């Protein structure tokens, strides 16, 4: 009663030493209650879970992180209200009306008081702000099934990160002033290598929210989008493995389970329309290969690697490859012609080592 | 009142199924269940009988026909237009709802050359006419295709077209797919109200339309649902109905016929839309028995889980029957197809990493596996049908298509692929035989010993034929003779020891034509 | 004790705070809830009774020798212990429920030893000439071998662990098959006759394939598990009271005699997570300081099996290299139970202790033996770099 | 962030095109 009547803080402190952790976390949840901020109410809660209880204090820290990353994106709209127009400005000049100031600082002055439900959080909030990413978590933590939304939402991630194609303005050669922030090739794929890899570490293996095929499908298109109309001193800031390493360094995805996520993109998708996109595709699956023939330890992984499918899509990606090259050797220039030659002398190699890993059985 | 207590009409269809089967003079019997079906529906008419009676009329009336042979098909081919139960099957009021009791009629009818070119004249004869008040909406497939074929660049939205088409556009018939050849009519009532568009179609373009338009949509809803509703189990009925009737066809109708629905089939690519059904249901049957664990509410739920498995597994027989059917006369099509699909393979190694839903050794391990499990309950007096192997038996009958041309194969595939799709022919023939005594404790016997027959009978005609000089065949012979090793010759002495103890105990004159042939085999 | 709700207490509440309800039919029905509740809650303790039951009533019928053990079923012994090796691996399992399965695994486990230790097991199944009766045998065993190590991968708790490592000790000295008899050898057969080497493949090449087949299913099983399985156990070996680390010990030491068939591979994961250092550095400061004399004979025991691990860890080439690449002479040789005098009153003590040391030392001077076989036969590039001593 | 016991995000998404989740109109 003294502590509770005088200091709050250390009374649930006091309870838990004394074991009486179902009234310390009672006073925990009346912490959260009386707080003034969304902070206070994450540590009292946070509390709650280092003491069913349980999982209702887990819930409540689960809703109120995304809270305030719907907070920091609403300031950040606040704060820097030119670029999130000029972002969105670039295709067609409809000013859709930037959000009401008052309603934004509205909308946070009420969302650092009390925690919501996730409905109201998804409704009045972040479908309201155009906040996918946000969007996403809740369809993650609600365990939400519409596939075909999720996909929206992903491409909508990806084309916000990936700065559309400049159309032909004119080389008037005067214009010295303005730094203009000219985003590095680099720039853009580590932005986008971040803004996947950071969501993928709290969704997989969720399939229905981190949809592996879609966003390698469509992350490798839009980066070949984005470079294909790029001079080849630019397309020398590409890493062949930009996606393949992160999904695996950070994201955790086998590339055993990369590769074959590779070969449904490269059989069921677009890349089959154009050679350049072919090209492109097939010279990263062989460098996801590259990748798996350096992390290949055991007997039992060098007799996967000599199976007659893996064995089989090597030979089949060669030969596509090399009658494509060869179909454009007198079209592409003597750098670009070299390096895909040297990447041939790559893939020759690796159906190589998935050979002797095969006849390493008759000794 | 009597059917509210023992009912005749299911009594009948016990007489039918376990009265008669091994009787020197059936057909009499038949006979007269078909005179005593007829003057019962001359005294009530079928519209007047609640239809679960209806459908056992039906059912019954089959039986008639392919338990009494030509002696009925015959006379139904005479006096069918006298028939009450023919009648009421080809009734608007029936084809309009439930077509599945006309086309099991029809299904049951094929016996031989005779009955099955009957069958498929009167398909051609029997049009369904729109003439009932109700207005059915054409199909929407067929709707866009007519929207299409005829600048209909306006729309009302009601399935109507209110707009001032000519007369002699309307006074021709379309090809809606190649070889269907659908009529149209303009209702010109009197009042200058609705210029209302009939469709006059054959029961053979609704045989076309539900194997190429209803059965798509029908897999995109058992694509969104884990129970069927009642109309998903009916089209599967009607569906089950449609591919045995066709399949009766391709076995029976001569030379120009079963090469007409092979090119119907080939050049509207039906073979593929089949085959992608067949690979969707193989994979549902791995949900529907990977959720079961190993108040009214949980009896409710197993008997729906065992009720939609049932309809798959005979959906797929039904598709396995088919291929067999179009195998008897395109044997190479049809074995390239099921390749090409991926539901077959020329290595072991390739089916052992791969494992996929509906490969036929994984069809084998599924009905394996709930022919098993029904073991284990025995607490219970309900009449539970005995585990029976259709799919498997049906697999079996699929391979002997292939096995029976071999000598024409030779010039017409790479023979090193050839012998690696004959090895995994001949190895799941193998696994069938050694497994025999874990099939055989299920009651069905003469079943699985027929299947056995029909395995012995194409492995013997192998064995026969590598004795020339074919080399192709010498490698599957001494593939088949290294098999030959413990179990799979165990299993064989066995059933040669079961046939030596069942010819001991049945020299109660009644020995089945079968028996005598699985040891002839 | 066990709960049930007091349905007279929630009807007058619910009569006092009537006020939350639309009329007293709503009141009746969470009345309904709970009458249904308290009757399922009493068929789960009825059925819990009757586990208790059965358990005891087995057990007692094994346990005195009352049915004679030739006549005892192993076609329906293995079907009792098939089922059950199931629920002994669910994790919605009461404790008490587990154990109570875990107890009779253990006893009918136990019984079959003590069969086997006199009579042949299966004789009426080699009096069948069926291939199929051994091979459902087999099929048999191994569903309760897989279904064990799921107990052991599947529970938290310690004491149905520890019973399930004692019924794999079991299964696996139920499996180790008899020894051959011995092979005479005809030693004045000197001179000159030629045909018969060829025909000595044949009778090798079978049974050398019936032995193999169980213990290549043993090993076949291991080796899809390993990394979790001796990763638990190795655990388990240093996380465990007394007890029950005797018997993860002698897990361990049952699963070293069969290694050889992984690959040794289970001794280099231990030496992968440092388990062998660990296991010396636990054993020299614990029972080889001079406090030797003050041991407790409940974990002389815990001494005893810990020893008993690192000699059979001796007992193999690659276990005599990882015991020198840890220093193990060295490193028991530095303790200061060695400089001890023994007298009288304590000499018994010291022999318990010094014994199993000079077991070890001697163990490790076996292996450095085999030489002499170097054939240059060239061909393949093999690049297994096995340390040949 | 999975838990078994979220409160499952009950929402009709099926109205939702890439022009809707873009656009501020």
């Amino acid at each position: 009663e003294f502590l509770f009547a005088n200091d709050i803080d250390l009374c649930w402190k006091v309870l838990a030493k004394h074991q009486e952790l179902l009234k310390a976390v009672h006073v925990l949840f009346q912490i959260a209650e009386r707080s003034t901020t969304l902070d206070e109410k994450i540590l009292a809660y946070t509390n709650c879970t280092m003491i069913d209880a349980y999982i209702q204090a887990k819930n409540q820290i689960t809703f109120a992180n995304i809270q305030k990353q719907i907070v920091l994106q609403l300031e950040n709209y606040l704060n820097n209200p030119n670029e999130s127009n000029n972002r969105n400005n670039s295709s067609n000049n409809n000013g859709g009306q930037p959000f009401d100031i008052n309603q934004i600082k509205e909308s946070i002055s009420n969302l650092n008081k009390t925690i919501f439900d996730i409905t109201t959080l998804f409704t009045d909030y972040a479908r309201k702000y155009y906040l996918h990413e946000q969007m996403l978590y809740l369809c993650h933590i609600g365990n939400h099934s519409d596939q075909n939304f999720i996909q929206i939402l992903w491409k909508i991630i990806i084309d916000k990160e990936i700065p559309p194609p400049s159309s032909n303005l004119s080389l008037d050669d005067n214009a010295e002033n303005d730094d203009g922030l000219k985003i590095s090739v680099g720039g853009v794929i580590e932005s986008l290598v971040s803004k996947i890899s950071n969501i993928g570490y709290d969704f997989y293996p969720n399939e229905i929210t981190f949809p592996v095929e879609f966003i390698i499908n469509y992350g490798e298109r839009a980066i070949f989008n984005f470079s294909r109309n790029k001079s080849e001193a630019e397309k020398k800031e590409i890493s062949p493995n930009w996606l393949t390493s992160s999904l695996h360094d950070h994201v955790k995805i086998d590339y055993w389970i990369l590769v074959d996520y590779y070969n449904n993109t490269i059989e069921k998708g677009s890349w089959k329309e154009e050679d350049e996109s072919l090209i492109y595709i097939t010279s990263v699956y062989f460098y996801l290969v590259e990748s798996l023939i350096n992390t290949i330890q055991t007997a039992t992984e060098r007799r996967l690697f000599s199976s007659k499918q893996i064995l089989q899509s090597l030979e089949n990606r060669e030969s596509t490859f090399k009658s494509i090259f060869n179909r454009q050797r007198s079209s592409l220039n003597q750098e670009t012609i070299k390096k895909l030659e040297q990447l041939l002398i790559k893939f020759e190699k690796i159906i190589s080592i998935s050979k002797s890993f095969k006849d390493f059985r008759g000794y | 009142k009597a059917s509210s207590q023992y009912d005749p009409i299911d009594y009948i269809f016990n007489c039918l199924s376990n009265g008669f089967n091994d009787s020197t003079y059936l057909a009499g019997y038949c006979d007269c269940i078909h005179i005593f079906l007829n003057r019962f529906s001359e005294v009530i008419s079928l519209t007047d009988v609640s239809e679960q009676h209806v459908d056992r009329i039906i059912d019954i009336y089959c039986m008639l026909h392919e338990k009494g042979g030509e002696v009925l098909s015959s006379i139904l081919w005479s006096e069918r237009s006298n028939d009450p139960v023919y009648q009421f099957s080809i009734s608007p009021d029936c084809l309009n709802r439930n077509p599945d009791r006309v086309l099991s009629i029809l299904k049951s009818i094929i016996i031989n050359d005779t009955s099955s070119q009957a069958v498929f004249n009167e398909l051609i004869l029997i049009n369904i006419n729109n003439q009932s008040s109700s207005k059915q909406i054409i199909s929407f497939n067929d709707f866009n295709k007519v929207k299409e074929v005829l600048d209909i660049t306006n729309d009302d939205g009601n399935g109507t077209i209110s707009g001032v088409m000519k007369r002699d556009i309307i006074s021709q018939s379309f090809r809606l797919y190649k070889s269907q050849f659908k009529s149209f009519s303009v209702i010109n009532d009197g009042s200058g109200g609705d210029g209302g568009i009939e469709i006059v179609f054959t029961l053979h373009d609704l045989i076309i339309d539900l194997v190429a338009i209803e059965f798509n949509s029908f897999l995109d809803s058992l694509g969104q649902q884990a129970f069927f509703d009642q109309r998903t189990i009916e089209v599967s009925k009607a569906y089950i109905v449609v591919l045995d009737l066709i399949s009766k066809l391709v076995n029976f109708t001569p030379d120009s016929y079963s090469k007409y629905f092979w090119q119907l089939f080939e050049n509207n690519r039906i073979l593929e839309s089949i085959i992608q059904v067949y690979l969707r249901l193989c994979n549902q049957q791995n949900f529907t028995v990977n959720s079961i664990p190993t108040q009214p509410t949980l009896m409710s739920s197993y008997s729906t889980a065992h009720y939609n498995f049932n309809i798959i597994t005979n959906v797929i027989t039904s598709i396995l029957s088919l291929f067999t059917s179009f195998s008897k006369m395109n044997p190479l099509p049809i074995l390239n197809l099921l390749i090409e699909k991926g539901i077959w393979s020329s290595s072991p190694t390739v089916l052992i990493s791969l494992f996929k839903r509906g490969s036929f050794n994984h069809l084998y391990d599924v009905e394996k596996r709930s022919s098993t499990t029904s073991s284990t309950s025995s607490t219970s007096s309900s009449s539970l049908s005995s585990s029976t192997f259709p799919l498997t038996k049906s697999i079996v009958k699929l391979f002997n298509t292939f096995i029976n041309p071999l000598n024409q194969f030779e010039k017409c595939i790479d023979r090193s692929q050839y012998i690696g799709y004959l090895e995994s022919f001949i190895s799941f023939h193998l696994q069938v035989i050694s497994d025999y005594p874990i099939i055989s404790g299920n009651n069905n016997h003469n079943e699985t010993w027929e299947m056995i027959s029909e395995i012995f009978s194409a492995l013997d005609f192998i064995l026969n034929k590598s004795q020339s000089r074919n080399s192709i065949l010498k490698s599957l012979a001494f593939k088949i003779i290294c098999s030959f090793s413990g179990g799979i010759l165990q299993c064989t002495l066995s059933s040669l020891l079961d046939l030596e103890v069942l010819q001991n105990t049945n020299k109660s004159i009644d020995r089945t034509s079968s028996i005598d042939n699985i040891l002839k085999s | 004790t066990s709960q049930l709700l007091d349905i007279i207490k929630i009807r007058e509440v619910l009569k006092n705070d009537f006020n939350r309800f639309s009329n007293e039919f709503e009141i009746e029905r969470e009345l309904e809830e709970c009458c249904l509740i308290n009757s399922s809650i009493q068929l789960y303790n009825s059925k819990l009774k009757a586990l208790d039951g059965w358990k005891s009533f087995i057990n007692i019928s094994l346990a005195q020798n009352t049915i004679e053990i030739d006549t005892l079923d192993e076609s329906l012994l293995l079907s009792l212990l098939q089922r059950i090796v199931i629920d002994f691996s669910n994790e919605r399992n009461p404790i008490e429920s587990t154990l109570s399965i875990g107890y009779t695994i253990l006893t009918i486990l136990f019984t079959l030893k003590l069969k086997k230790d006199s009579y042949q097991l299966f004789i009426n199944s080699s009096l069948t000439t069926n291939s199929t009766d051994s091979n459902v045998i087999e099929q048999k065993m191994k569903s309760i071998f897989e279904g064990l190590l799921q107990t052991v991968l599947k529970s938290p708790h310690q004491a149905i662990r520890g019973i399930s490592y004692t019924c794999l000790i079991q299964y696996l000295d139920l499996s180790a098959t008899t020894p051959t008899t011995p092979s005479l050898s005809p030693l004045s057969t000197s001179i000159n006759n030629v045909v018969e080497m060829n025909n000595k493949s044949k009778n090798k090449n079978n049974q050398d394939k019936e032995q193999g087949y169980g213990n290549l299913n043993i090993g076949l099983i291991i080796s899809k598990i390993e990394d979790k399985f001796i990763r638990i156990l190795s655990s388990d070996c240093n996380s465990f009271s007394r007890g029950w680390r005797i018997t993860a010990i002698s897990c361990m030491q049952s699963i070293l005699s069969i290694d050889n068939l992984c690959g040794h591979r289970s001794l280099m994961f231990l030496q992968n997570k440092g388990f062998i250092i660990n296991m010396i550095n636990d054993t020299c400061s614990k029972y080889l300081s001079d406090n030797w004399e003050n041991i407790d004979p409940k974990d002389l025991h815990v001494y005893k099996s810990q020893m008993s691990l690192l000699l059979k860890i001796s007992q193999q080439m690659d276990g005599v290299h990882l015991l020198m690449n840890n220093n193990v002479i060295g490193s028991f040789v530095k303790s200061p139970f060695l400089n001890y005098i023994p007298t009288d009153k304590i000499f018994g003590k010291f022999i318990e202790i010094l014994l199993p040391i000079l077991q070890l030392f001697a163990s490790l001077c076996c292996y450095c033996n085999n030489t002499s076989k170097n054939n240059g036969n060239i061909n393949n590039n093999n690049n297994v770099g096995g340390t040949v001593l | 962030f999975i838990t078994k016991h979220s409160k499952s995000l009950n929402i009709n998404t099926t109205n939702e095109t890439e022009d809707t989740l873009r656009s501020l109109n």
